[PDB]
C-alpha cells in the first residue's frame, strides 16, 4: 500500500523493497543570517545526490533501482539465507552487520562494469 | 451631639508660650482623633498637627520643634501649647475633631497607599493676639432711645484691647432685631464697637432693657442699663 | 536468538486453573509470535495455539477453543533491535488428562509461509494435576562408595525421598561442584510419592580439603535443605586407600 | 480669585496646583465670620448634612486641577471655598490651598439702616464726646461716610469700620467722630452723611 | 541459483545520525510588517499541509543532551541579535557623568539624571534630563551608566519587535527528523513509538530563567529530565501537563523623549511619568500554583525514595539575572525576585501571588564579552499574558546525603531554553545505497 | 494424533536414515508444509528442518528432507551417537497450526557396549531412627536402555516392594535407571544381606550389602 516516506522503516526487507519509490521520491525535494543558513544546507543536498547517483552510474545502474550485478556474494559477508533476510529482518536491522563490508564490496562493483564495456566493444568490431 | 469649646488667655507676649485649652463635650478624647487648626486675617488656613491616643501625633514641618500637643483623659478636654511665639503666629485657633481615610492606588501590598485625614466637627474657635502691650479693661456707656412706630436702643463699648468682646441682650433673651457692630482700631489701639436692637416704640416699662458685655482677656463683666 | 524463561512449576487441583508466564529477552517481542505446546501421557505432543503481540491476533485448536486464553503484556524497549516482553496463559476445566510439561515458543520468521512457525523455545514448566497434597521432601547424605581401588575415585551424594508433585533440583556448594554429577530420576510408587537420588563422583585424596554440601530445592513445598556428605566412607573397597 | 455664577446656574471653582498623582482632595466652605465646615472629603464623596448639589473632581485624573461643581447656586453658598491637596507624588500639604471666594449675583441694591446716636450723659462727666453712626443691612458693603458739623464737614477725630458681611446680603460699617464736651455744645447740629451706591441718607443730632 | 549475488538498491529506509545545517520555517501569516529580529520574511514559508510518517515497528534511541539543534539554535539566536543591532544607533556619547537626583514622588529607585550632549551640531550642547532605573546607573566619586566601564553600548531600533513568534527548524534534502511520541519520556534512552517529520513544530524562541514560559505541555504526568540525578552539578529541567496562569504588568506610563545626539543618530530617553510610582509585579493564581508544585514533588519521590522530604528555597547567590526571574514582557526586560514562589517543604505526605520586579534597560551579551544593548523605553501601562510550562532547577549538594534535598532554581544558559522544546528531536541522514544478495544475475 | 509415523526406526553409525510421516489428505501432503524436530524426552526440542527442505539457523549440512504427494521424508547422513532421540514431524501451512505425529524412536546401531555401573545404598542412621529402611540402587551408563531389576532377602527372592524406573538417556549419549526396595524394620535387623541384581543382555550384575557388618 502506500505507508509515506520512510514508512517500511521497520517492516522487512522484502516489504520495504516495495516503498523503494517512495523514499527516492521525497530524497531531491524539488546573504542574511537565515537567507544563508539554508543556502550552504541545499548546496550539501545536491552534493549528497550527484554522489550516489555517480556510485549507481558507474555500477550500470544508472536509469535503475534495483539492479543485478555479477559479483559472487562471499559467505564471509554474515552468510544470511534467503527466506531469512527478505522475510526477517529490516533495512535498519541489515546495514549495521555489512556495515565494515560496505567499502569493500563496491570495489567490485566498478571493475564488472568497465569489463562489460570493453568486452561489449570487442563485439561490435567484429 | 458634639460640642467643642475653644479657651485660652487670648493674649501672649512675643517670645513666650501659648497655652490653650479645647473642652469637649458629646464624645471622649480617647476614642477619636483630634486637630487644631489656625487661620490669620485674609489668608488660608494652615494645618498645625493632629492629636491621638497611643502616641499618635505629628507636628507640622514648619512649627515642629516649638508645639508640643496633649489629651488629657482624665478632664476629657484637648491641649495645646506653641512656645516662642512671634507676631506670624496671630491667628484664630480651631478645634476639630479628625477621621482618618485610606486612599488605595496601587496594590496594597507594596504600601502603595496613603492615609488622608478630614476634620468634619469644628469647633467655635479662639481668638489669640500676639504683643507687647497690656490689658485695658472695656468702657461701657449707654446709648438713649431716639426714634414712626419703631424706635431704636443701643449700648456702646470704647477703648479695649483685644478681640474681641461678647455682647449679649437681657442675658440671652433678646436675639430678634440684634445688630452687633465690628470694632474699629483707632489710631491709640484700641478697639471700640456698638450694638443696637430694633424694639418696637411701646418700649416704656420699664421692661428694664440691659446689655452684658464680657471681656475675657480683662475678666471685666460690666452691666449697664439703658434708660431713655 | 534469545532466551525465553518460564514461571515456577506449581501443583493444581482438578477444576481450578493456572497462569504460566513467558519471559523473553534478547529480541524484539512484538516481531515474533508466541507458540504454546503441551504433552501429555494420553494422546501425543498437542499444539494449543499462538498469539502476535503486535496486533494482538490469537488461534486456537479446536481441542482448547472454549477453555484457554492467550494474554500478552506490552514490549519494554531495552535498545533499538532487542527488547523485553512477557506472554502469559490462562487454562481453565483442568483434567487428569492435562497433566504434563507446557512449553512457549518464539516465532520463526516475520513475513512468509512459517512466520508462526515455532523455533526458540524455553525451559518448560511442569504441571501435575491431582488432589494430593503437597509433601515436603526428605533428604538423606548417602554413605561413600568405591569405585576404583586402583583409580583411587570415590563417590558420595544425597537422597531425596517422599517427595509430591514432582519440580526438584539439586546442586552442590551453591552451584560451586558440578563436575561428576550424576541426579537420577524419581521412582513413582504406589501411594503417589516420588523419590530420587544425586551422586557425584570424586577422588579419595580430597578429605580436609573441600565441603561437600548439597543443595536440594523444594519450591512447591517452600523448603530448602543444606545436607553435609559425609567425607569418610565405609566401603571396604575404599578403607584400603584411606 | 473671585468668580460669580448667577443664582439657579452651575458652579465652578478652581483650588490647588494641578494633579501629578492619584488624589484624596478635601473641600470646606468658610461662612464670612464663621468657622470652616466640611463639604466633600475623598474627591467626591459628601458625608451627611450635605446636599448631592455639590461635586468635586475625581483623584483618578492625572494632570487636571481640582474642580469642584456646585449646581443650583443659591445666595447661602455665598462664602470661601478652600481644598486640601492629598498626592501621592506630593508631600503632605499642612498649609490648605488658596480658596475661591463665591459671588452669588442677580442681587442689584440694599437700602442701608443708619442710626445716629449722640454721646451719653455719663460719658460727657468724663470729659469724652464721640458721635457714633451705625450702618447694616446695605449691599453691596461700599460706603464712604462724611461728617458734618453745622454745614461744614469735620476733618480729623473720624473713625470708620469697613464693611464686613454677616452671612447675607447685609453688610455692617460703624463710624465714629470724636470731639470735645466742649465742641459738642458749641456747633447747633452734627451729621452722618453716609452715601451708598448712588444715594446720599443723612441723619442730623441736636443737644438739649 | 544456489549461489547468490549482490545487488544494489537505490531508496532503502537506513539513517544514520549525523550534524547538517537545518534551515527554518516561519509559517504564512507570521504579515506582521515592520520587521521581527528573527522570522519575518527571512524565513521560508512553512506546508499549509504538513506531513508525518509514524514509523511503525521502529525503535530508536534518543539523546537531548548530545543534540545538535540545540547548539545551532544557541548560536543562530545569537547571530540574530548581533544582526538585528547592527545598523541601530550606538551610544557611546551616552557615557557622560550624570547628575542625578531621586524621582519625584513621596528604596528611591528611579533616578532623574540630568547631563550634557551633543546635538545635531558639533559645537553647542545640549542639557536634556532622563529617567534611568537605578539598575542602570551607578554612582562615582553624581552617577554614570553600568556600562561605560566595561561594554559598548547601543541601542535597539525601535521598529523591531521583541515578541517571540514560532520558528520551525527543518532538515535539507536527504535528511530527516524523528519525533519521539510517546507520552512518558525523558529525553534519553531507546524510543517506542517514533515517526519522521520534515520540520519541528512550532518553537518560539523565548529566553527565560527559572520559569519556562509559554513551552510546550507534557503529557499525562508531569515529566522530569536530568542529564545526571545523581550530579548536583547538572540543571533539572521541568515540563508541567497543565500550565499556571501568570500576569506581569508594569503600572509606569512613561514617556519617549526622542533627543537628537548628532546627524542622523537619535537617542530615546525617558520622560516625565504620568501616574503614580507604581513597580513592576507578577501575579500567579495561589490556587493553580499549590497543585502544580505538589504534583511535580509527587514525581520527585520517584527518584530519591518514596517516604522523603523534599524542600524548596531561593536562589542562593551569583548574577542578577539567575537569581530572579528574568524575561522580557512588552519590550522591557524584567527581574522578579522568585523568593515567594519556592517558599514550602514538602513531607512523604484565595487571591493571587504577588512577585516584587524590576526593570532593567541596559544588558549586557551573556557571551561575558563586552557588547550590551540599550532597550527603547515603552509608552503606557504594558501588560503580558504567558504561560509557565517548566522549571530549571538545581539541587545543593549537601554532604549529609538521603535525609532531605533542597531544591534551588538557577539558569544562566539558554541552551536549556532550547532543550526544553527540543527533547524530541534528533537529525539523522538517509543513505539510500544499500546492497542485498539474491539468486538474480545480469547478462553476458 | 491423524499423523501417523514409523512407530520405530534404525541406522548405523557413519550412515543415514530415513523416516516417514504419512496420513490422511486432509493433513499431508498436498498443499501442506513438512518441519521437523528434534525432541529429546524431558528437554527442549531443538528445529531441525522447516518449510520442508529447508533447515533452520545453526544446523549441520548432515540433514535432508522430501516431500512427496503423499509422505514426507528425513535423511540424516553420517549418523552421530547423540542423534538416537525422539523426532517429531509437523503439518502446517501459512495460515492453519500444527498437527504433530505419533512420534519415532530412532536407534543408532553400531554403536560401543556400555557395561553398567550398579551401587548399593543402605539405610541411613537418620533413616533408622524414624524408623524406616530403604535400599538404594543405582544403575547407569549402561546401552542400550533395557534393564530389570531383580531383589533377594537373603537368598530368596522378594515378591513385595519392589519397584524400579524406566531407563533414561544421560547427557553422555548413555542410558541410566534406579531401583528401590521397600523393607519394614524388622526384616533388616532379621536377613544377614541384602543384594540388588540388573539383568542385562544375559549378563547379570549384582551388589550386596551387609547389615550385619
Ligand atoms: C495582582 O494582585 C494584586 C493584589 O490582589 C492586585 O493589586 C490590586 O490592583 C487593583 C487595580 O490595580 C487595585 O484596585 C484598586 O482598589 C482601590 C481600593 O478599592 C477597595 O476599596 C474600596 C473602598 O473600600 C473602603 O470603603 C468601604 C466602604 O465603601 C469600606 O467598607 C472599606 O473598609 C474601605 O474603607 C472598595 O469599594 C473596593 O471594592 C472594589 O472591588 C470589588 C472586588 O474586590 C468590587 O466588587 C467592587 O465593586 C469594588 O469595585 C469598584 O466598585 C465601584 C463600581 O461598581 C467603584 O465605585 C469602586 O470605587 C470600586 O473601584 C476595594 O475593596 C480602588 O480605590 C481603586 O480604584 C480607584 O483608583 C483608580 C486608580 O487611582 C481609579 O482609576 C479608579 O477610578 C478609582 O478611583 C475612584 O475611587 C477612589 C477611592 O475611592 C477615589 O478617591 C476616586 O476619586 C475615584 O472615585 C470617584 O471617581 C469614580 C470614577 O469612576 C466614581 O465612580 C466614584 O463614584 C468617585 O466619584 C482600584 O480599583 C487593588 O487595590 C490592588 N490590591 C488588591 C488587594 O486588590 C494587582 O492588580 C494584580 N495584578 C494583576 C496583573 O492581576
Ligand atoms: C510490524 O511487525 C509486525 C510483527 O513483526 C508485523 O506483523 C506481521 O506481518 C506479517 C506480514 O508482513 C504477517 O505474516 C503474514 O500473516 C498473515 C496473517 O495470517 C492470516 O491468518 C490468521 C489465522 O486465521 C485463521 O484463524 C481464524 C481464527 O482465529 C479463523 O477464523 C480463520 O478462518 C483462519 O482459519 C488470521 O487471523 C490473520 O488475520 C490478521 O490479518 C488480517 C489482514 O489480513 C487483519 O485484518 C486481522 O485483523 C488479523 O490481524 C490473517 O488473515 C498470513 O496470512 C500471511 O501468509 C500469507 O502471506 C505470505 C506473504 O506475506 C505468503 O507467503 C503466504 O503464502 C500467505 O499467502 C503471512 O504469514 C505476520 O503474521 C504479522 N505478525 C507477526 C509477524 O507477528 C507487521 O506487518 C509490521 N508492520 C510494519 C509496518 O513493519
Ligand atoms: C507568551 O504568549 C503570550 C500570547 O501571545 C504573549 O502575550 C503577548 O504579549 C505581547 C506583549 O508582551 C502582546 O503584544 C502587544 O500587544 C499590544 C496589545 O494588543 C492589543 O491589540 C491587538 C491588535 O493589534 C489585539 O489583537 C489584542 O487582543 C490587544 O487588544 C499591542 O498594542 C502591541 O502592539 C505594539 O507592538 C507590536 C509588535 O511589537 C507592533 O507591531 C505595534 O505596532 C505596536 O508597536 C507600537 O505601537 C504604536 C504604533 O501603532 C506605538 O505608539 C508603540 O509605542 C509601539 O512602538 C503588541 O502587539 C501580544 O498581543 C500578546 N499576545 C496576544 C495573543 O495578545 C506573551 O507576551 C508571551 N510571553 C513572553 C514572555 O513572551
Ligand atoms: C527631572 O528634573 C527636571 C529638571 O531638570 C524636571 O524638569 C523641570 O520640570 C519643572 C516642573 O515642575 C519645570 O518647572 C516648570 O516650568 C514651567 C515652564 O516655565 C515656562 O514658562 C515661564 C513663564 O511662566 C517661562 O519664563 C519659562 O522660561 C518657561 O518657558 C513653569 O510654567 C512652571 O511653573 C508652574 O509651577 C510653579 C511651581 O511653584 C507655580 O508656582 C507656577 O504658578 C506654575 O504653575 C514650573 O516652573 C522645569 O522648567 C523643568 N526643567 C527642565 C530643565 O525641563 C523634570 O520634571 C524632572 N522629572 C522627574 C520625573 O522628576
Ligand atoms: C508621605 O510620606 C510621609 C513619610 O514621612 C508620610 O508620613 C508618615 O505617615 C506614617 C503613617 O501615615 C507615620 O507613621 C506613623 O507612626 C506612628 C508612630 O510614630 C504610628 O503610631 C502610626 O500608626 C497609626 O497610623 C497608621 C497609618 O496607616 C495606622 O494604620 C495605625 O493603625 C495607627 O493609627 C503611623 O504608623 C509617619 O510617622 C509619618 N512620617 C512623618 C515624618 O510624619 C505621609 O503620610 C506620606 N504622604 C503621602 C500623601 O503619601
Ligand atoms: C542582551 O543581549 C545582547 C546584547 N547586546 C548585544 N550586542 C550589542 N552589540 C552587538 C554587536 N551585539 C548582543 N548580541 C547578542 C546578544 C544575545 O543574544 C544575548 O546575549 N541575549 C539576548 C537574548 N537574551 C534575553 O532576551 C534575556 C532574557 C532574560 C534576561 C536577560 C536577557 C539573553 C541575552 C546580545
Ligand atoms: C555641562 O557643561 C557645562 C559647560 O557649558 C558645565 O558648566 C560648567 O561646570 C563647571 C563645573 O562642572 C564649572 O566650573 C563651569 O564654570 C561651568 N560653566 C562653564 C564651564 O561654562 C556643566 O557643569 C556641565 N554639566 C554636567 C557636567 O553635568
Ligand atoms: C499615558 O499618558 C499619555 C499622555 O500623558 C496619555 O495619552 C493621552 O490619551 C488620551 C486618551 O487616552 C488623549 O485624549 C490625550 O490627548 C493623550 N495625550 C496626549 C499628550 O496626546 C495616555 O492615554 C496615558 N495612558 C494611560 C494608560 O493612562
Ligand atoms: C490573569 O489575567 C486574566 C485575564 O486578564 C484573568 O482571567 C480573568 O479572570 C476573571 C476572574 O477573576 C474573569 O472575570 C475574566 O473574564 C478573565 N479574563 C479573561 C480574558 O477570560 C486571570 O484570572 C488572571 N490570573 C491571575 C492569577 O491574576
Ligand atoms: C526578595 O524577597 C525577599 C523576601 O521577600 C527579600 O528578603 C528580605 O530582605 C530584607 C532586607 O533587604 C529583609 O528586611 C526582609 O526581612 C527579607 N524578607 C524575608 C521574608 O526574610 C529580598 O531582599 C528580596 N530581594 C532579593 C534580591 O532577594
Ligand atoms: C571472502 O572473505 C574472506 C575473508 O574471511 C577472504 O579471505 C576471501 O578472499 C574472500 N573471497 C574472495 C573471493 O576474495
Ligand atoms: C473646661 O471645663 C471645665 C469644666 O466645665 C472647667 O473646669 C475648665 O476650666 C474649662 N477649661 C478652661 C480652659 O477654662
Ligand atoms: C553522574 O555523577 C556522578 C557523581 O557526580 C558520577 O559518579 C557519575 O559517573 C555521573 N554519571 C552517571 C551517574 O551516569
Ligand atoms: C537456505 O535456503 C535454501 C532455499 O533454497 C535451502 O535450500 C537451504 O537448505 C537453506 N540452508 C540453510 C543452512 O538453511
Amino acid at each position: 500500500v502506500f505507508l509515506g516516506f520512510l514508512g517500511a522503516a521497520g517492516s522487512t526487507m522484502g516489504a520495504a523493497s516495495m516503498t523503494l519509490t517512495v523514499q527516492a521520491r521525497n530524497l531531491l525535494s524539488g546573504l542574511t543570517v537565515w537567507g544563508i543558513k539554508q543556502l550552504q544546507a541545499r548546496v550539501l543536498a545536491v552534493e549528497r545526490y550527484l554522489r550516489d547517483q555517480q556510485l549507481l552510474g558507474i555500477w550500470g545502474c544508472s536509469g535503475k533501482l534495483i539492479c543485478c550485478t555479477n559479483v559472487p556474494w562471499n559467505s564471509s559477508w554474515s552468510n544470511r539465507n534467503l527466506s531469512e533476510i527478505w522475510d526477517n529482518m529490516t533495512w535498519l536491522q541489515w546495514d549495521k552487520e555489512i556495515s565494515n563490508y560496505t567499502q569493500i564490496i563496491y570495489g567490485l562493483l566498478e571493475e564488472s562494469q568497465n569489463q562489460q564495456e570493453k568486452n561489449e566493444q570487442d563485439l561490435l568490431a567484429l | 451631639q458634639v460640642h467643642l469649646q475653644e479657651s485660652g488667655p487670648g493674649l501672649v507676649k512675643p517670645s513666650e508660650t501659648l497655652s490653650l485649652t479645647c473642652n469637649v463635650s458629646g464624645t471622649l478624647v480617647r476614642d477619636n482623633y483630634w486637630s487644631w487648626i489656625r487661620q490669620p486675617l485674609g489668608k488660608q488656613p494652615e494645618w498645625i498637627g493632629y492629636v491621638h491616643d497611643s502616641g499618635d501625633t505629628n507636628y507640622n514641618p514648619s512649627l515642629k520643634s516649638r508645639v508640643h500637643l496633649s489629651l488629657d483623659k482624665s478632664k476629657n478636654l484637648v491641649s495645646l501649647r506653641l512656645t516662642g511665639v512671634t507676631a506670624a503666629d496671630s491667628a484664630i485657633y480651631y478645634c476639630a475633631t479628625t477621621k482618618h481615610g485610606r486612599r488605595i492606588y496601587g496594590v496594597v501590598a507594596f504600601k502603595e497607599w496613603f492615609t488622608y485625614f478630614y476634620m468634619d466637627v469644628w469647633g467655635k474657635g479662639t481668638s489669640v493676639t500676639v504683643s507687647s502691650a497690656s490689658t485695658k479693661g472695656p468702657s461701657v456707656f449707654p446709648l438713649a432711645p431716639s426714634s414712626g412706630g419703631t424706635a431704636a436702643l443701643g449700648c456702646l463699648v470704647k477703648d479695649y484691647f483685644p478681640e474681641p468682646v461678647t455682647v449679649s441682650w437681657n442675658s440671652g433673651a433678646l436675639t430678634s432685631g440684634v445688630h452687633t457692630f465690628p470694632a474699629v482700631l483707632q489710631s491709640s489701639g484700641l478697639y471700640s464697637l456698638s450694638s443696637v436692637v430694633t424694639v418696637p416704640s411701646s418700649s416704656l416699662g420699664t421692661q428694664t432693657y440691659i446689655c452684658n458685655v464680657n471681656h475675657k482677656p480683662s475678666n471685666t463683666k460690666v452691666d449697664k442699663r439703658v434708660e431713655p | 536468538q534469545g532466551q525465553l524463561v518460564q514461571s515456577g512449576a506449581e501443583l493444581k487441583k482438578p477444576g481450578a486453573s493456572v497462569k504460566i508466564s513467558c519471559k523473553t529477552s534478547g529480541y524484539r517481542f512484538n516481531f515474533y509470535h508466541i507458540n504454546w505446546i503441551r504433552q501429555t501421557a494420553g494422546r501425543g505432543p498437542e499444539w494449543m495455539g499462538w498469539i502476535s503481540p503486535y496486533s494482538g491476533d490469537k488461534n486456537l485448536a479446536p481441542a482448547f477453543q472454549d477453555r484457554v486464553i492467550m494474554t500478552t503484556d506490552t514490549e519494554v524497549p531495552v535498545t533499538s533491535f532487542t527488547s523485553t516482553g512477557a506472554a502469559y496463559m490462562e487454562i481453565r476445566n483442568l483434567k487428569f488428562d492435562d497433566t504434563g510439561t507446557y512449553f512457549c515458543a518464539k516465532g520463526l520468521l516475520r513475513d512468509g509461509s512459517s512466520t508462526w512457525l515455532p523455533y526458540l523455545w524455553g525451559q518448560g514448566t511442569l504441571l501435575t494435576v491431582s488432589s494430593a497434597s503437597t509433601k515436603g521432601p526428605s533428604v538423606f547424605p548417602l554413605a561413600p562408595s568405591s569405585k576404583s581401588t586402583s583409580g583411587g575415585t570415590a563417590a558420595l551424594g544425597c537422597l531425596v525421598k517422599d517427595y509430591f508433585p514432582e519440580p526438584v533440583t539439586v546442586s552442590w556448594n551453591s552451584g560451586a561442584l558440578t563436575s561428576g554429577v550424576h541426579t537420577f530420576p524419581a521412582v513413582l510408587q504406589s501411594s503417589g510419592l516420588y523419590s530420587l537420588s544425586s551422586v557425584v563422583t570424586v577422588p579419595s585424596s580430597s578429605l580436609g580439603t573441600q565441603t561437600y554440601i548439597c543443595n536440594v530445592n523444594h519450591k512447591p513445598s517452600n523448603t530448602k535443605v543444606d545436607k553435609r556428605v559425609e567425607p569418610k566412607s565405609c566401603d571396604k573397597g575404599l578403607e584400603v586407600l584411606f | 480669585t473671585f468668580v460669580s455664577v448667577a443664582p439657579g446656574q452651575t458652579a465652578r471653582i478652581t483650588c490647588g496646583e494641578e494633579s501629578l498623582g492619584s488624589r484624596s482632595v478635601i473641600w470646606y466652605q468658610q461662612r464670612p465670620g464663621q468657622a470652616p465646615s466640611l463639604i466633600i472629603y475623598n474627591n467626591n464623596d459628601r458625608p451627611s448634612g450635605i446636599p448631592d448639589r455639590f461635586s468635586g473632581s475625581p483623584g483618578s485624573t492625572f494632570g487636571t486641577t481640582a474642580t469642584l461643581t456646585i449646581t443650583s447656586v443659591e445666595a447661602g453658598d455665598e462664602a470661601d471655598y478652600y481644598c486640601h491637596i492629598w498626592d501621592s507624588r506630593r508631600p503632605t500639604n499642612w498649609v490648605f490651598g488658596e480658596g475661591t471666594t463665591l459671588i452669588v449675583l442677580s442681587q442689584p441694591k440694599a437700602a442701608p439702616s443708619v442710626t445716629l446716636f449722640p454721646p451719653s450723659s455719663e460719658e460727657l462727666q468724663a470729659n469724652k464726646a464721640t458721635l457714633v453712626c451705625l450702618i447694616s443691612d446695605f449691599y453691596p458693603g461700599a460706603v464712604t461716610v462724611a461728617w458734618k458739623a453745622d454745614s461744614s464737614p469735620v476733618k480729623a477725630g473720624v473713625e470708620t469700620t469697613t464693611p464686613s458681611k454677616q452671612s447675607n446680603n447685609k453688610y455692617a460699617a460703624s463710624s465714629y467722630l470724636s470731639l470735645t464736651p466742649e465742641q459738642w455744645k458749641s456747633h447747633k447740629s452734627y451729621s452722618c452723611q453716609v452715601t451708598h451706591e448712588g444715594s446720599t441718607v443723612e441723619k442730623t443730632v441736636a443737644p438739649t | 541459483a544456489e549461489n547468490l549475488w549482490v545487488t544494489v538498491y537505490y531508496g532503502v529506509p537506513v539513517w544514520k545520525d549525523a550534524e547538517t545545517t537545518l534551515f527554518c520555517a516561519s509559517d504564512a501569516k507570521a504579515e506582521t510588517e515592520k520587521h521581527n529580529v528573527w522570522a519575518t520574511h527571512a524565513c521560508v514559508p512553512t506546508d499549509p499541509n504538513p506531513q508525518e510518517i509514524h514509523l511503525e515497528n521502529v525503535t530508536e534511541e534518543f539523546n537531548m543532551w548530545k543534540n545538535n539543534m540545540v547548539e545551532q539554535m544557541h548560536t543562530d539566536i545569537i547571530s540574530l541579535w548581533d544582526q538585528s543591532l547592527k545598523p541601530c544607533v550606538k551610544l557611546t556619547p551616552l557615557c557622560v557623568t550624570l547628575q542625578c537626583t531621586n524621582v519625584t514622588n513621596n528604596r528611591g529607585e528611579l533616578k532623574n539624571c540630568s547631563f550634557n550632549m551633543t546635538t545635531e551640531l558639533r559645537d553647542k550642547k545640549q542639557k536634556v534630563y532622563s529617567l534611568f532605573y537605578r539598575l542602570d546607573v551607578v554612582q562615582i566619586n553624581e552617577y554614570r551608566l553600568i556600562n561605560c566601564n566595561t561594554s559598548a553600548i547601543t541601542q535597539a531600533c525601535p521598529k523591531v519587535s521583541f515578541e517571540p513568534i514560532p520558528i520551525h527548524y527543518c532538515a535539507p534534502a536527504g535528511f530527516a527528523i524523528l519525533k519521539c511520541k510517546d507520552k512518558k519520556f525523558n529525553g534519553t534512552g531507546p524510543c517506542p513509538s517514533v515517526s519522521t517529520v520534515q520540520c519541528t513544530h512550532g518553537i518560539k524562541p523565548v529566553v527565560s530563567t527559572q520559569l519556562l514560559l509559554n513551552g510546550s505541555l507534557a503529557e499525562e504526568e508531569v515529566m522530569i529530565r536530568s542529564e545526571n540525578i545523581t550530579n548536583n552539578a547538572k540543571n533539572i529541567l521541568v515540563q508541567f501537563n497543565t500550565p499556571v496562569q501568570i500576569n506581569c504588568t508594569r503600572p509606569n506610563n512613561n514617556t519617549r523623549k526622542s533627543i537628537r545626539i548628532g546627524p542622523g543618530q537619535a537617542f530615546y530617553a525617558t520622560g516625565d511619568i504620568i501616574g503614580d510610582i507604581r513597580q513592576a509585579h507578577c501575579n500567579v493564581s495561589k490556587a493553580t500554583w499549590n497543585e502544580t508544585l505538589g504534583k511535580v514533588v509527587k514525581q520527585l519521590r520517584k527518584h530519591f525514595g518514596n517516604n522523603t522530604i523534599i524542600r524548596f528555597a531561593n536562589s542562593s547567590g551569583g548574577d542578577l539575572e539567575v537569581t530572579t526571574h528574568s524575561f522580557n514582557c512588552g519590550g522591557e526586560f524584567f527581574y522578579c525576585n522568585t523568593s515567594g514562589l519556592f517558599n514550602s517543604t514538602w513531607i512523604s505526605n484565595n487571591d493571587s501571588i504577588t512577585l516584587p520586579c524590576r526593570i532593567k534597560q541596559i544588558i549586557n551579551m551573556w557571551q561575558r564579552i563586552g557588547q550590551a544593548m540599550y532597550a527603547p523605553p515603552i509608552q503606557g501601562v504594558i501588560r503580558c499574558v504567558s504561560n509557565i510550562t517548566g522549571l530549571i532547577l538545581t539541587r545543593d549538594g549537601g554532604s549529609t546525603n538521603s535525609t532531605t534535598e533542597t531544591f534551588r532554581p538557577g539558569g544562566g544558559d539558554m541552551r536549556d531554553n532550547w532543550r526544553s522544546e527540543l527533547y524530541k528531536y534528533k537529525v539523522v541522514k538517509i543513505e539510500p545505497l544499500g546492497v542485498a544478495p539474491t539468486r538474480c544475475k545480469r547478462r553476458v | 494424533s491423524v499423523l501417523t509415523q514409523s512407530a520405530s526406526v534404525s541406522g548405523s553409525l557413519g550412515q543415514s536414515v530415513t523416516i516417514s510421516c504419512t496420513g490422511p489428505n486432509s493433513v499431508c501432503c498436498s498443499h501442506k508444509s513438512i518441519s521437523w524436530y528434534q525432541w529429546p524426552p524431558g528437554r527442549a526440542p531443538t528445529l531441525i528442518i522447516y518449510e520442508d527442505n529447508e533447515r533452520a539457523p545453526g544446523i549441520s549440512p548432515r540433514f535432508s528432507g522430501y516431500k512427496s504427494y503423499w509422505s514426507a521424508y528425513l535423511t540424516i547422513s553420517d549418523l552421530r551417537p547423540e542423534d538416537e532421540t525422539t523426532y517429531y514431524c509437523c503439518s502446517y501451512t501459512h495460515n492453519s497450526g500444527c498437527v504433530f505425529g505419533t512420534g519415532t524412536k530412532v536407534s543408532v546401531l553400531g554403536q560401543s557396549k556400555a557395561n553398567p555401573s550398579v551401587t548399593l545404598f543402605p539405610p541411613s542412621s537418620e533413616e533408622l531412627q524414624a524408623n524406616k529402611a530403604t535400599l538404594v540402587c543405582l544403575i547407569s551408563d549402561f546401552y542400550p536402555g533395557a534393564v530389570t531389576v531383580a531383589w533377594k532377602a537373603d537368598s530368596s527372592p522378594v515378591k513385595a516392594g519392589v519397584e524400579t524406573t524406566t531407563p533414561s538417556k544421560q547427557s553422555n549419549n548413555k542410558y541410566a535407571a534406579s531401583s528401590y526396595l521397600s523393607l519394614t524394620p524388622e526384616q533388616w535387623k532379621s536377613h544377614r544381606s541384602y543384594s540388588c541384581q540388573v539383568t542385562h543382555e544375559g549378563s547379570t550384575v549384582e551388589k550386596t550389602v551387609a547389615p550385619t557388618e
